[PDB]
């Protein structure tokens, strides 16, 4: 099924011809356009007062990465490298060895935040909710080097944001 | 050993195109030095043209020669029409590359590469 | 069966019949005709047949493939003719798609199909740029995607992913320069293939 | 038109007089009056007004001092602590005064804002130990 | 196999066995294939491994506390189809998909066993056997490994 | 019409590869050994 | 369990620290070395051993689907506790 | 003496951070989020950041998208023609360091190989709000400048 | 929402519409930002019997292409001619 | 005389950068030679080093105004090679967000076309609508643009509770926003002077030059892949295909405005016909299992482990799959060699053939018209250069 967007015959009766001459000489359709912009002048603007007001986001939002812990304080990550395998940008670098207590834990966990595409595949792949993308999006820096996160930075991000991260996961985990 | 030609049916036909392309490049160099305000001289530019031609002097396949001329003409068209910029022209001279060691001892000192 | 893609035997039969039709009319050029299990018709032809076959498919009243959807190439280094040229055509009259494939190597040119489809102009420039296949009698054959002065044909399987050179700005010469590529982090090659066969239906004879 | 002017006057009174009214005008470029939802431990004050359209219905008046930094004029979004970050960005409807976050012993008690460009900025380094151990020659001339 | 489970019960769990510093045993992963038993008896000529118990409780091991320290012992890591027997030195250090394989030769003796050297990011991660029917078949000695 | 070429096929000059990565490289042609772990 | 080396640089939970003659510690001059202070190895050691009745116990890390894959732990050995391979919690048969 | 130089620095710093005219290099998808920062919800004009600015009238360059080798000389040329003071904001992973295309043969692995960068805005793309946070962060960087203080002590 | 009645009339007259009925700014008609938890359904392969994977294995039902002609009567078209489209009855002409 | 157009306008623009080398005689344009590749990022080569899942985000970044539509095209191609079928609810979600994406694209196409011609104001009004649609993207995927939401097998997650109500509230008011846009442009004599009889292309030429989408329908060709070669559940919704009569910029503008109205009409049916059920194919050898299953069932954990490391293997074969993307026919020629990584992935960008026709369409026009013709083609150089 189709329709014509511009297949109309203008009437050639005198009344219709004089309607078009009036539009040509008196700029009626231009005046109409001025009416529309005038009405907007008197509308409330859509602008918000950033940084005092913020754009709305959802629990699923993919922001700055963080490494999480169990309630006891033990790290969740057990160096399985599923996140490193799936990462589409090869942004993750991991090394691991047996910890002094025998645990399977990483000795390196780097995310090059300038390689990362913020896709969230790592947190999908993680089997123990260890690597997540947090809600923070205001972490721009003055140097490139500050965006090459190592494990200490990511663990500090986890300890910094866990209060929000845990609530957001509580809100969305039944959709996963 | 029966193949579809590109342009030239034998080496003699192919070498005619090579000489025609060299003529065009040879005459273009003075204009290139002026248009791009290059700090190199016309002699340096023409020496570069000779070096690029010489490195392929050992070819004996007329089809390979045709492709080399096809590519050389494309490169000339980029230069004449000023689709290239100054950086593209100067990429033939590798000015910021430090000379790499040639003899066995120099290579031995600096790494494992042959 | 909810998870399995349903078959369409009617279209498989129609495309098979039209495949024989084309082979009967162009025996000088047609080498193979196949219909995939998801109902796509491919005509494999000798490279000399590009213009006759494409012209026939465009102009024949039972074909009318007036629209060139896509023209591309595939590099298979193990083949004597490593390059496979693929034409994806569309017929609005018969609401159908056909695929025409031929082959070439590094030194053998292919006839330009610009006379049949004006759409081919840039597609062939891209194939020349990315694969180094030369198209004879092309009005304006030159690179289209790569940088000026770029050496090599990046879509060849033996061209390295990161190339051979990289750019930076150099203050001493006050311009962007090109130097041999060095990576702070080498791309990490992964061996993913399972050592166990997945699809018995495609097993090749020993 | 007179009722609009009254609401204009109400905002001056609603910000504790002219001095408080001018302070918020110059700090926040906004003189609206909202309901106080709560104040965090750093001094940020959170307000809501659900008659405003979505986006302007919640806001924070940043504290004038945080972690030893004078933030009277210099404020930024990283000053909002995580428990309020969720409410302010409408990721949830309940503020931390009604749905407090779960307490864990490892969670930062003190939020930190973006520290880039300061002496507390993050500096990357390799967290792994040396791989290849070199032979140490004997410290005696037995040769 | 299928793509899902219909097992609604609790799982079995078995205690681990210490058999030396080279082979770590996580015997809950064992699928009772008896490859290690047959290798130890036939290839290595050491009748130390067997099965104790019966039925679902059948357990592969040594029964008593014993070490399987033979010059060919490390080969049971390769033949164990599962992660029940794993290299202790290698533990947790790498995943297979990320290693680069260099096919090379062993120089620890004069046999010349064919090996694969697994490397990652410029580091040697482990040594594996490489099949060669006329030399080492598909085994290596523990010094080589 | 076809021509006759008896030269050995060589495309080194038209591949764009730097000379260093043609003349000093050693290619290894092999069938990969089975991963002994599987 | 942070500790400072003789030069004053903190050692991380992975044991990393630039040695005396390592120029690379120049990157921290005028800035700082990011070190997480909550060493997981020390925190998991503070958890009490859980006393259970059965020979076999299961752990999923707590929180149901928000924990780790559920594994079963054998507690027959009396010389040691059963340790969860995911979260490090310890169990003992009473 | 020092008091007069201190206040003059404040005045000129205030004027410059209050009138930041950006030249946007809309290279790829990051430019879309840049347009949303100009759109009504954020209205960067309300901070004094004008919508339409000519490269020769610009104070800040925003690199919003992937920088290819083919494009790198042209970007440098525009930067070189910018009158000073001039600042560069790198927006998004591609501009920051190559991003998804880091290992491509045709891509510059970060625009900071071509021009000095003042602010790196992370994300793929950064949200319009994250970009606005970065611009506000550049303003506070300008606020900390002490050009006349340094000159006085020369 | 809070425009004076006079301003509502002015912008309604200037635009020629009833703007107040379709404001572009969102108020309280939108969904709550906290929702009750979902309980999502499971697919048709979630069964305890009569569910052998080999009966629902789409990947293994794919076959190599049928070879119609290899170099190893009525005419036909690739499909029947397409049927002429019908004019919209909802609104044929704009 | 020879002249080079600037890379981009002096206001924010998100189409990419173009080097247009032109030959002029007086006011008239005699030759147009677009020089592209300024956003060539070797996407097609990078995909060969990715698993099928890892390559999916690359399609968000092609026509980065039509993200989920590009995801749909790639997903359909892999589903065809896999010989599997996404569940009905996922198909409805894909059509629903496909049309929301069409609205996103057509706002950008129409309003930036106007903005470059000098009509700045509509861009601001309609980008507030785009901002609200970005919120729908963010609520289903967590990202405003590059959602990576539509995947082979279905979609990544089910709609959150309350989302469909919000999509209804948005859709309820959108036609009024279109009307305001038409009030500014449709009957404006300046707008008509800039577009009417500009860039005329005949039906015959449009076909031979490889055009698609509105570039065909503006010339009267009755063709739309959603009608003629339907995919997902497009055969279950009612809508009209707008057709032009003059084949010029003005008719193509009218076609795009009317297509926005039809997209609202389709969205309305999607909101009412949304079925219950799972949102990705119930085959764990293709689609990963639910997280609760992965943490409880041995089979689920294995399949989760393998799908996120090796990825699923795709049977060997080649397909050309195309959709009616907002900019035209968007297709992929996808070659599988039997492994978990594609052997070759050629991307057919509708703007590639459209831009190749710029020289043909600009003949006999003035310099200022070249801007109008580029706008009417709706060119984004992520898909042109790839
Ligand atoms: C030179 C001329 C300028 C100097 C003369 C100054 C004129 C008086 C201006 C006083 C405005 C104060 C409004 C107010 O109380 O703030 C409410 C506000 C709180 O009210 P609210 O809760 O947001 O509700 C507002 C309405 O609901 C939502 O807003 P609203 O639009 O629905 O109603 C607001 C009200 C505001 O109207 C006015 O007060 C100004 C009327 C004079 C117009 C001058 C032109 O508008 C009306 O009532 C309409 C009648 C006024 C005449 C409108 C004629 C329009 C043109 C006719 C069509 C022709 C087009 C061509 O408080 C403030 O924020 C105060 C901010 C002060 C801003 C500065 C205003 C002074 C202007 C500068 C003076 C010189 C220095
Ligand atoms: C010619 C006369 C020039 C008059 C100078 C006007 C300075 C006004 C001003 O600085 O605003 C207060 C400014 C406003 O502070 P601000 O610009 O840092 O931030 C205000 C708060 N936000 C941005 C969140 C809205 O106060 C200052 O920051 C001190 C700078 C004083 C500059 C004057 C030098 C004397
Ligand atoms: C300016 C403020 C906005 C006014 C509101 C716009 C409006 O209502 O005008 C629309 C009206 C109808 O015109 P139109 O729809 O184009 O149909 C052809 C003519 N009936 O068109 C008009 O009636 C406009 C008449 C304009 C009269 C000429 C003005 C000349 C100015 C110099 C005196
Ligand atoms: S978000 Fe995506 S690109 Fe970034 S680290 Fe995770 S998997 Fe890699
Ligand atoms: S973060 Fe998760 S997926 Fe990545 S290595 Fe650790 S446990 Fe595995
Ligand atoms: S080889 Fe491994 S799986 Fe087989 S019986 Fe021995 S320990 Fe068990
Ligand atoms: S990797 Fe193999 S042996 Fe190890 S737990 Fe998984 S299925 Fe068992
Ligand atoms: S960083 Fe992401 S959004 Fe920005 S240009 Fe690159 S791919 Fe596009
Ligand atoms: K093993
Ligand atoms: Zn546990």
């Amino acid at each position: 099924t189709y329709k014509y967007v511009n297949l109309r015959e203008p009437s050639m009766d005198m009344k219709s011809v004089t309607d078009r001459a009036a539009q040509t000489l008196l700029w009626t359709e231009l005046i109409r356009g001025l009416g529309m912009t005038l009405s907007y002048l008197f509308r409330e603007p859509a602008t918000i007062n950033y940084p005092f007001e913020k754009g709305p986001l959802s629990p699923r939002f993919r922001g700055e990465h963080a490494l999480r812990r169990y309630p006891s304080g033990e790290e969740r990550c057990i160096a399985c490298k599923l996140c490193e395998a799936v990462c589409p940008a090869q942004a993750i670098t991991i090394e691991a060895e047996p910890r002094a207590d025998g645990s399977r834990r990483t000795t390196r966990y780097d995310i090059d935040m300038t390689k990362c595409i913020y896709c969230g595949f790592c947190q999908e792949a993680c089997p123990v909710d260890a690597i997540v993308e947090g809600p923070n999006f205001e972490f721009s820096t003055e140097t490139h080097e500050e965006l090459l996160y190592n494990k200490e930075k990511l663990l500090n991000n986890g300890d910094k944001w866990e209060a929000e991260i845990a609530a957001n996961i509580q809100a969305d985990y039944l959709y996963r | 050993t029966s193949v579809k030609p590109i342009f030239s049916r034998d080496m003699n036909e192919a070498k005619r195109r090579v000489r025609e392309l060299y003529r065009a490049w040879y005459r273009e160099v003075p204009n290139t030095v002026h248009l791009f305000q290059l700090d190199i001289s016309v002699k340096q530019g023409r020496d570069k043209v000779r070096e690029m031609f010489k490195k392929n002097a050992h070819i004996t396949d007329p089809r390979v020669v045709d492709l080399l001329v096809i590519k050389g003409k494309m490169e000339l068209e980029e230069t004449i029409k000023v689709w290239k910029q100054r950086t593209h022209v100067m990429r033939f001279f590798h000015e910021t590359e430090a000379p790499r060691p040639k003899d066995f001892l120099s290579k031995f000192y600096v790494g494992h590469d042959p | 069966r909810p998870t399995v893609r349903p078959r369409n035997d009617v279209a498989h039969k129609q495309l098979s019949a039209f495949g024989e039709y084309v082979a009967e009319i162009l025996p000088k050029y047609v080498q193979q005709v196949q219909v995939s299990c998801f109902n796509e018709l491919e005509i494999c032809i000798h490279p000399d047949g590009v213009i006759p076959v494409l012209t026939f498919l465009r102009d024949h009243s039972n074909a009318q493939f007036k629209s060139l959807a896509d023209l591309t190439a595939v590099d298979i280094p193990t083949r004597q003719n490593r390059f496979e040229i693929v034409y994806n055509l569309l017929s609005l009259r018969f609401n159908s798609r056909i695929r025409v494939k031929t082959y070439t190597d590094e030194l053998t040119p292919i006839e330009s199909s610009v006379p049949v489809y004006k759409a081919a102009n840039w597609y062939e420039r891209e194939i020349w740029d990315m694969f180094g296949v030369f198209f004879a009698n092309h009005p304006d054959l030159r690179r289209i995607l790569t940088d000026y002065g770029f050496e090599g044909h990046p879509f060849r399987k033996d061209f390295p992913l990161s190339g051979y050179v990289e750019l930076r700005y150099d203050d001493e010469v006050k311009r962007v320069v090109a130097e041999p590529v060095e990576l702070a982090q080498e791309f990490r090659k992964f061996d993913l293939n399972s050592p166990w066969e997945a699809f018995p239906a495609y097993r090749q004879p020993p | 038109l007179l009722q609009v002017l009254k609401r204009g006057l109400q905002q001056v009174s609603g910000h504790g007089g002219l001095r408080g009214y001018l302070r918020v005008l110059f700090r926040a470029n906004d003189v609206r009056v909202g309901t106080l939802v709560g104040e965090d431990k750093y001094g940020n004050k959170y307000y809501e007004d659900n008659k405003q359209f979505f986006g302007r219905h919640r806001w924070v008046i940043y504290t004038t001092e945080m972690n030893g930094k004078n933030t009277f004029w210099d404020v930024d979004g990283s000053m909002v602590p995580p428990e309020w970050h969720r409410w302010l960005h409408c990721m949830t409807d309940d503020p931390p005064t009604v749905k407090p976050p779960t307490a864990r012993k490892f969670i930062w008690t003190n939020h930190k804002f973006n520290l880039s460009g300061t002496p507390q900025q993050y500096v990357p380094y390799s967290t792994t130990r040396k791989k290849i151990q070199e032979w140490v020659p004997p410290s005696t001339p037995y040769k | 196999g299928s793509d899902r489970s219909r097992f609604l019960e609790g799982k079995r769990a078995v205690e681990d066995k210490n058999i030396g510093p080279l082979v770590k045993t996580i015997m809950t992963r064992c699928i009772q294939c008896t490859r290690c038993i047959r290798f130890a008896s036939e290839i290595a000529g050491v009748d130390d491994l067997g099965t104790t118990g019966r039925g679902n409780d059948m357990q592969v091991g040594t029964y008593i506390e014993k070490m399987f320290m033979s010059e060919l012992s490390g080969n049971i890591i390769d033949i164990c189809p599962v992660g029940a027997l794993t290299s202790k030195p290698y533990a947790f250090t790498a995943r297979p998909w990320e290693t680069r394989k260099t096919e090379s030769i062993d120089v620890m003796d004069a046999v010349g066993s064919n090996i694969v050297v697994s490397t990652r990011t410029g580091e040697v991660m482990r040594i594996l056997p490489r099949m060669h029917e006329d030399i080492n078949e598909e085994w290596i000695s523990d010094k080589t490994r | 019409q076809l021509i006759t070429v008896d030269e050995k096929l060589d495309i080194t000059t038209i591949t764009g590869v730097p000379e260093e990565h043609i003349k000093t490289r050693k290619a290894r042609i092999f069938v990969p050994a089975r991963n002994n772990m599987q | 369990g942070v500790r400072t080396s003789p030069t004053g640089e903190k050692v991380t939970h992975t044991g990393q620290v630039y040695d005396d003659g390592d120029y690379r510690k120049v990157r921290f001059v005028g800035r700082q070395k990011e070190v997480n202070e909550n060493f997981a190895i020390d925190l998991i050691a503070e958890q009490p051993v859980s006393q259970v009745g059965s020979r076999v116990i299961s752990c999923d890390g707590g929180g149901g689907a928000l924990g780790h894959p559920r594994v079963y732990i054998n507690l027959d050995k009396e010389t040691k506790t059963g340790t969860c391979g995911y979260c490090g919690l310890q169990f003992r048969q009473q | 003496g020092e008091y007069v130089v201190a206040k003059l620095d404040d005045l000129i710093n205030w004027a410059r951070r209050s009138s930041l005219w950006p030249m946007t290099f809309g290279l790829a998808c990051c430019a879309v989020e840049m347009m949303h920062m100009a759109a009504p919800r954020y209205d960067m004009d309300r901070f004094g950041v004008v919508f339409r600015a000519s490269p020769r009238q610009s104070d800040v360059m925003i690199v919003a998208g992937t920088l290819t080798n083919k494009m790198a000389p042209a970007l440098r040329k525009v930067y070189d023609q910018m009158p000073e003071p001039r600042y560069v904001v790198s927006m998004g992973s591609c501009a920051n360091g190559g991003g998804y295309y880091h290992y491509s043969y045709s891509v510059v692995r970060g625009c900071d190989r071509i021009v000095p960068v003042d602010i790196y805005v992370p994300g793929c793309p950064p949200t319009a709000e994250a970009l606005l946070y970065g611009i506000l962060q550049l303003q506070k960087k300008i606020k900390r400048e002490k050009r006349l203080r340094i000159w006085y002590r020369r | 929402a809070s425009a004076t009645r006079f301003i509502q009339w002015l912008r309604n007259w200037a635009s020629g519409r009833d703007l107040q009925a379709k404001l572009q700014l969102r108020y309280q008609e939108i969904s709550k930002r906290t929702q009750p938890p979902p309980k999502l359904p499971v697919g048709p392969s979630h069964k305890l019997s009569n569910n052998y994977y080999c009966t629902r294995d789409g990947r293994r039902e794919a076959m190599p292409p049928s070879i119609v002609m290899s170099s190893q009567k009525k005419a036909v078209s690739p499909a029947p001619p397409i049927k002429r489209w019908e004019l919209s009855q909802d609104e044929p002409y704009l | 005389s020879n002249l080079t157009l600037n890379f981009g306008p002096q206001h924010p623009a998100a189409h990419g950068v173009l080097r247009l080398v032109m030959e002029l005689s007086g006011e008239m344009v005699r030759k147009c030679d677009p020089h592209i590749g300024l956003l060539h990022r070797g996407t097609e080569k990078l995909i060969e080093y990715k698993t099928y899942l890892q390559a999916l985000p690359y399609f968000d970044r092609l026509d980065y105004v039509s993200m989920m539509c590009n995801e749909q095209a790639y997903s359909l191609a892999v589903e065809k090679l896999l010989n599997i079928r996404p569940p009905p609810r996922a198909q409805w979600i894909r059509v629903l967000f496909g049309e929301i994406t069409r609205l996103l694209n057509h706002i950008m196409a129409v309003t930036t076309h106007a903005l470059d011609i000098g009509a700045m104001t509509p861009f601001f009004w309609m980008f507030e609508e785009r901002e609200k649609m970005f919120e729908f993207y963010e609520r289903v995927s967590g990202a405003r643009m590059h959602a990576a939401y539509v995947r082979p097998g279905g979609v990544h997650q089910d709609l959150p509770l309350g989302l469909m109500d919000d999509i209804y509230e948005f859709s309820k008011n959108f036609s009024l926003r279109i009307d305001e846009l038409e009030e500014m442009l449709t009957n404006n004599r300046i707008w008509r002077n800039r577009t009417v009889d500009i860039g005329i292309v005949t039906a015959e030429d449009a076909l031979n030059y490889g055009f698609s989408g509105v570039m065909l329908r503006g010339s009267g060709i009755q063709w739309d892949l959603r009608k003629t070669q339907p995919y997902d559940v497009y055969d279950q919704v009612e809508f009209d295909v707008p057709i032009g009569s003059r084949g010029d910029c003005y008719d193509r503008y009218l076609c795009r405005v009317e297509e926005m109205r039809q997209s609202i009409r389709i969205i309305s049916q999607c909101l009412n016909k949304m079925p219950p059920g799972e949102i990705k194919v119930d085959d764990a050898k293709v689609s990963p299992p639910k997280r609760a299953e992965m943490k409880t069932s041995m089979e689920s954990l294995i399949h989760h482990f393998k799908l996120y490391t090796e990825g699923y293997q795709v049977p060997p074969g080649a397909t050309y799959t195309a959709i009616e993307a907002p900019k035209g026919e968007f297709g992929v020629y996808l070659v599988s060699d039997g492994s978990s990584r594609p052997y070759r992935c050629k991307i057919k960008a509708p703007g590639f053939a459209h831009l190749a026709g710029l020289d043909k369409m600009s003949k006999g026009h003035m310099l200022a018209d070249v801007v109008a013709i580029i706008g009417t083609q709706d060119i984004v150089f992520g898909e042109v250069d790839r």
